[PDB]
């Protein structure tokens, strides 16, 4: 768990720099929020 | 080549809370509801159809129909 | 939000009629 | 995961707290009185409707009660066994109830040369076979005859005759010498450890007659021995089906079978 | 505080009133992105600056 | 509940009736040429310190016969095994069967296929005559090298044996064809070592592969060899050093009933 | 020097002809390849090589794959042949040809051995003294020699070091070479099918240790041992390792 | 993986060689020990003894049957003629390039192309390849789905065929699956372990199906001849250049085949 709780959005599932891959997987999982109408932009 | 009521009611004591709130934040649709459950191709043809047919005869359906009828009648 | 699943459930329900028509052909 | 040594546990009294196989043993009388070969699939489907996984309910058959008692089978997760009451087979009924309702940890025996004795009411002599005829002759401290000539195997007294199963007890504190033809029967020295809750017995016909412990002071009609009336075996099968959940609630999984007791006594 | 991150592997933190950078912490971003509403920023951090 | 295996047990680094079986072959007793040898052995054991009525003697006709429905009676077991230069596989299989604990499942080959889960699953078939033939399959239920509906081209792994241990490469299902009229096949997994037993052999050449592992043969202190010419020498030398045998093993793995394997459903 | 801080594989198998005779199949190779593919070895990388007999296969041993496993059958009457085959195919022997006509060779340490390979090698040996006079043998008469091996397919001969000896061999059916042990070969693991571990890989009698590349299992049908070998490929690979030999002489090798 | 070095600091055998010759050269030389002479000449040049193997082929077509070579350094002498240039080009392109193939079947499956780096290879004794395209709804255009006579010919009486058709359309193939086997292979890149020495006249050997490209790399050589020993002497005495023009294997996923690497 990276953060304060074990949820699916922040579950990097880190394999045994680190900021790069963690941000990469967060970004890859965040795009699906656009389907869930979780945006107030464009 | 029944008991499900009791089992469903008993299973409802161990779910987490933060993940529950997270899922409640993300809306669902007609695709995500059945995309996680295995299906048989013969019966998957009529799966949304049957649930919608049974849902149009639900208590909420009667409530919403009565509210609409009362609202329209109120225009007299 | 997640309640939308209810709202759609009663929304497209009318389509069942079409399927029901086909069902009567298959009945 | 320290299996061996018992360790005390700790809990609470206020905090909120809180698949398998099912067998069935039935007599040949029901099979002769049902007249339907495909009944097994019917019962399996009914149990599926009750909730048990299909294709996982086993069946066993036996000729008579006495012959079934010969080397009984505990190989199951929930023994539910029916027995036809007979007005002249009471002792065999009682011995079967004793043998398939308590966990008996036994030891080997060889009576042709050795002496034997007993030390507690948990000590019993159990013989199983096709023809067992027990002869018993107690002896004095100086190894001399008491009511029997030790050099002969005839002046003894027979405590059993023409039975497949037999349970015997003698007064603790004295030695005994045993005589029986071991060709068609064997015998063990066994100690009754604890109650096995992996078996249920339901009686049909008659009244309450069972006695699970040899002590005269107690005849505990506990809640693993039932009684129902019958005139059609289909009615008995249906009645058993309708309350499988209650029987499950009464019993529980075999405690010795769980991995917890992997070093006390395996199953 | 505004935390902006991308897919290529770069992230930034700054302030709304004045455009200057502040140190970034992974914990706050991970907590926020779980529940906070995400905004599709057409004008990214470089272009905004 | 669980006998308390959860809460750890902590001590201190600085802190300060029984039964014994004896298994022997029949021809050894025949070569003894006596009728009251059991009484003499009883008296010698009493002089050692065991109470009367504690040492018991059992007979098994042959290695082939004894392996059918193996039985362990006493809290301790010291079996005497004779060596033949052609029965190495059977002796090893018997040692593995009555040397380690097992948990088995019943099998019915007329309806169900079978497979393997990991490298701790073995097949055990027992009876007066067991002939086991196998035929593996591809990833789409088609026989490879054997017609799935012909009982002639199936490869053989067992024939004319009483105790057979079988293993095949995991990850692929298989179909079994055995003469079930005189045999029964069960699926078992090994849970670890059994310390209630001990095997002593006469003759031999220290050849007992107690594990199916090809890489290693971990010889332990529960399997030993003694030379022999007359069986009374072996009996005396095994009743003389009995205390070492007792010290080697322990009496805390005794099963409930005499069965080399634990049956299930 | 190095400093630190605290598929591309092949699997050849050898088997006697009687194994296939018991199998009685001309398609068993396909099924074994399918099982190896399922276990996690891509197809087309497990080559099969068959020999006739231990004595016949001893001459000119070829090792194609990077991880060779050989199933050798126990021989109660030809134990020495099995031991010599294991010693030849288990250690890195560096060899060069030898002459037998007008020269005498010798040995200097335990690593120096003599290897005779041929269809029928009846090698005869006679030591010599300082004055080129033999002890119990004549410099010309062949029968005065002392026979060390007769009617043999492969012999590993060791003589005392520091003393020269004349050797008489049947060149028309054999040849001999001088070899030195420059490393323990770690690409061949011998699985003895039967027996009681009668293999010695050192001529020195004081130490005959058993390494982890020399196993032993029991057998009654070849299919059972074959299945066991195929099932435990991971452990067998883990025991062995790659090759670090210089390979001054190039021979055939198998990949792809 | 990245490589880090510098450009201002002064920074600076044990291989196998295979020579491929037609059997006509062996017939013409009329000798049996010339292999020994070549081995000793190479030893004089600076190669270790017993480190050279020679492979002989009966014919160009016969050598086109699974031409997988087994040397680290390969040079093959190719016969010259003006009536078999297509098959010579096919062999040169199959040898000089690396390929990864997949099994195929014609009586059960359909096949198509999607990238120009994928072609069809059929090898064996004789391949009578015939093919016609289909439409979206699987109807033959210029052919019938079952008639084997209306199928257009693309290969007749050929021992090794490399075919390429228009991509993006399913096709149906017909051939006798007992005399030649077909495989679907992709051109991964250049195979640097081999070289072709065309002993003859002008070169037409094309190594690509693209007309607009005529790659004449440094791994293709041409020489005229009137006696075989002249060619052999020229090859042996000039190993340095023909070796430095090639390199080692660059394969990322090696194949399963015999190799001779002493």
């Amino acid at each position: 768990s990276i953060g304060s709780s074990a949820s699916a959005w922040t579950d990097v599932s880190t394999q045994i720099s680190s900021v790069s891959t963690q941000t990469s997987t967060i970004s890859r999982r965040l795009r699906l929020k656009e389907m869930a109408t979780q945006t107030e932009g464009m | 080549n029944g008991e499900l009521r009791e089992e469903f009611n008993a299973l409802s004591q161990e779910i987490a809370m933060s993940q529950l709130i997270d899922l409640a934040l993300l809306p669902l649709d007609m695709f995500s509801m059945f995309s996680g459950i295995k299906s048989t191709i013969d019966a998957a043809k009529s799966m949304a159809t049957n649930v919608m047919k049974k849902f149009k005869k639900s208590g909420l359906a009667n409530s919403v129909s009565t509210l609409t009828d009362s609202l329209s009648d109120a225009a007299s | 939000m997640a309640s939308l699943i209810y709202r759609q459930l009663l929304t497209n329900s009318y389509t069942v009629d079409l399927s029901d028509e086909i069902q009567e052909i298959g009945s | 995961q320290n299996y061996g040594i018992n360790l005390p546990i700790t809990g609470s009294m206020d905090i909120a707290y809180a698949t398998s196989t099912l067998c069935l043993y039935y007599p040949t009388e029901a099979a002769t009185e049902i007249n339907d070969n495909s009944w097994k699939d019917t019962l399996s489907q009914l149990f599926l409707t009750k909730g048990w996984p299909t294709g996982s309910v086993y069946f066993k058959e036996y000729t008579n009660i006495a012959s079934f008692s010969v080397d009984p089978q505990l190989y199951c997760d929930y023994n539910v066994v029916l027995m036809k009451y007979d007005a002249t087979l009471q002792l065999d009924m009682s011995e079967l109830a004793d043998l398939i309702l308590n966990e008996w940890l036994c030891n080997p025996m060889d009576i042709t040369l050795y002496y034997y004795q007993q030390t507690d009411e948990a000590n019993k002599w159990i013989s199983m076979g096709s023809s067992c005829t027990i002869k018993v002759c107690p002896l004095n401290t100086q190894t001399l005859g008491i009511g029997c000539l030790t050099t002969d195997a005839t002046t003894f007294e027979e405590v059993a005759t023409a039975e497949k199963l037999v349970i015997t007890d003698v007064v603790d504190g004295v030695n005994h010498k045993l005589d029986v033809t071991t060709a068609t029967c064997t015998i063990r020295n066994c100690k009754k450890l604890g109650p096995r809750e992996n078996v249920a017995v339901i009686q049909v016909g008659g009244s309450d007659i069972l006695d699970i412990t040899a002590d005269p002071t107690t005849a505990p009609q506990t809640e693993r021995m039932m009684r129902i009336n019958w005139k059609k075996w289909w009615q008995v099968f249906y009645t058993v089906v309708d309350y499988v959940d209650q029987i499950i609630q009464v019993m529980s999984k075999r405690s010795r079978s769980l991995n917890s007791a992997a070093f006390y006594y395996r199953v | 505080d505004v935390f902006e991150a991308g897919i290529d592997g770069k992230f930034f933190a700054y302030k709304v009133d004045t455009f200057e950078e502040i140190p970034f912490d992974v914990q706050k971003f991970a907590d926020l992105v779980t529940d906070s509403p995400v905004i599709s920023a057409i004008i990214d951090f470089k272009t905004l600056k």
